[PDB]
């Protein structure tokens, strides 16, 4: 559960993210992709070589997405509700995929903000992060 | 062809065998070269001069240093028990396969060309000898670019054997 | 599956520059911190609840450059990784009884130290080839 100094902490590491999520999207999808390439089967109809433009389109709308949940920490299955049906009912996309972004995004996090990525801002991105999985893989069946 | 390139056979205790590629770097390669005593190790591969037997039985090699005198000397190498299917046989060209030298020259970098083929010193006809590997042989002395290649024992007959070699 | 030589010299030169003494702690510190329930294994090692203490505890340190330790002995073996951890495995699942799924965890955690360590350098594929270093490391120590 995301307490109010989680929140805080998310807060403040996606604020310092900034304008560069997109390019943080397309890297973690990216690192998706190439690291557990079972995720790919989920994206058939991308082009998924390094340095997509639709791998990078993509990469923008998920950090948007985050972007989206963050200003509603408070209320994020609400703002997630479209996503959630979508990734539960017409993608299918199955839980395991959505840690294994959410790892993802967390390297990339790191990779790109080492100063900032202290172990209680890590833990509360992870948080953040599974808070959002669960709520795109609640209506999974 | 040479004693100093192909793949690395090994005999222990009568038993015919070759090396597993598994856990094989050039960090072990060279291990191999300085045990028979050829330099360092170029690459883990080699033109091949004549078709080898194969053998069911292989050499394994976890990892070691790289600085030890011996293979055997070097920690937890298995002999037999697993089988390279997956993996491929070790190959190794040592350093000393063709090593050339330049002889009968009253300056640093010039002479009769003589390569060693594994423990031989023979000298090359001049038809065998291209520019190209003029600059190998140049760049491997450290002897920087070749100026001329000349023919017709210009530096002296060598006494020996010649080599039979184009080199490509 | 076997390891591309590419990805094990991608994964070797990474691990050179790899802070043995630090970086093992770093990811025990941040695995206790992320995941709590893993601080249930080490109870004996103090304090543990505030974040601080976590990583700045001296045992987690010292058992983090251990679990560091196993993890290059795992990577000068990457083509034996279950008969280099069956002693590791065996504790862990007998003397233990710690969950498989943790092994996967730290392993993430230590993929995620190592790319806030080395920032653009830990590339995608470096962390592909990690990724598989690390499955390989859990599912060794596994069962
Ligand atoms: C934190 C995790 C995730 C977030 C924030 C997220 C967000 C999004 C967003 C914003 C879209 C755009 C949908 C639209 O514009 O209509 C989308 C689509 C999609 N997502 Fe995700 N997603 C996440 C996890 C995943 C994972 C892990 C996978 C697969 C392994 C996945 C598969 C897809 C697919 C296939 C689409 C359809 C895109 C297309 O058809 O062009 N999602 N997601
Ligand atoms: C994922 C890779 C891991 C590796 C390579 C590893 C390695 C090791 C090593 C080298 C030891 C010392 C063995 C000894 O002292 O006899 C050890 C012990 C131990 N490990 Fe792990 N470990 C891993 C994961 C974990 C995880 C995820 C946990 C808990 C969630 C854990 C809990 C422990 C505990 C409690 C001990 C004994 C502590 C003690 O002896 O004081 N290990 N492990
Ligand atoms: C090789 O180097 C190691 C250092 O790791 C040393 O312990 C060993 O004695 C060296 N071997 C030889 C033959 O010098």
């Amino acid at each position: 559960v995301l307490s109010p100094a989680d929140k805080t902490n998310v807060k403040a590491a996606w604020g310092k993210v900034g304008a560069h999520a997109g390019e943080y999207g397309a890297e973690a999808l990216e690192r998706m992709f190439l690291s557990f390439p079972t995720t790919k089967t989920y994206f058939p109809h991308f082009d998924l070589s390094h340095g997509s433009a639709q791998v990078k389109g993509h990469g923008k709308k998920v950090a948007d997405a985050l972007t989206n949940a963050v200003a509603h920490v408070d209320d994020m299955p609400n703002a997630l509700s479209a996503l959630s049906d979508l990734h539960a009912h017409k993608l299918r996309v199955d839980p395991v995929n959505f840690k294994l972004l959410s790892h993802c995004l967390l390297v990339t996090l790191a990779a790109h903000l080492p100063a900032e990525f202290t172990p209680a801002v890590h833990a509360s991105l992870d948080k953040f992060l599974a808070s959002v999985s669960t709520v795109l893989t609640s209506k999974y069946r | 062809g040479s004693r100093c390139a192909g793949t690395v056979e090994v005999e222990i205790q009568r038993l015919l065998g070759k090396v597993c590629d598994r856990g094989w770097g050039l960090k072990e390669a060279d291990v191999v070269c300085r045990q028979l005593g050829c330099g360092s190790a170029l690459k883990t591969s080699y033109q091949v001069y004549s078709k080898i037997q194969a053998t069911n039985t292989w050499l394994f090699l976890s990892s070691c240093n790289g600085n030890e005198t011996s293979l055997w000397d070097c920690k937890n190498w298995q002999w037999g028990g697993l089988t390279c299917d997956h993996y491929e046989e070790a190959k190794i060209t040592c350093s000393a396969h063709r090593e050339p030298r330049l002889v009968g020259g009253d300056i640093p970098c010039s002479g009769r060309v003589e390569v060693k083929h594994g423990d031989t010193w023979g000298s090359i006809c001049d038809s065998d000898f291209s520019l190209e590997a003029a600059s190998v042989l140049c760049r491997e002395l450290q002897c920087g670019t070749v100026v001329s290649i000349l023919g017709g024992a210009h530096f002296g007959e060598g006494n020996g054997q010649i080599w039979a070699e184009e080199f490509q | 599956v076997h390891l591309t030589p590419e990805e094990k010299s991608a994964v070797t030169a990474l691990w050179g520059k790899v802070n043995v003494d630090e970086v093992g702690g770093e990811a025990l510190g941040r695995l206790l911190v992320v995941y709590p329930w893993t601080q249930r294994f080490f109870e004996s090692f103090g304090d543990l609840s505030t974040p601080d203490a976590v990583m700045g505890n001296p045992k987690v340190k010292a058992h983090g450059k251990k679990v560091l330790g196993a993890f290059s002995d795992g990577l000068a073996h990457l083509d034996n990784l279950k008969g280099t951890f069956a002693t590791l495995s065996e504790l862990h699942c007998d003397k233990l009884h710690v969950d498989p799924e943790n092994f996967r965890l730290l392993g993430n955690v230590l993929v995620c130290v190592l790319a806030h360590h080395f920032g653009k350098e830990f590339t995608p594929p470096v962390q592909a080839a990690y990724q598989k270093v690390v499955a390989g490391v859990a599912n060794a120590l596994a069962h």
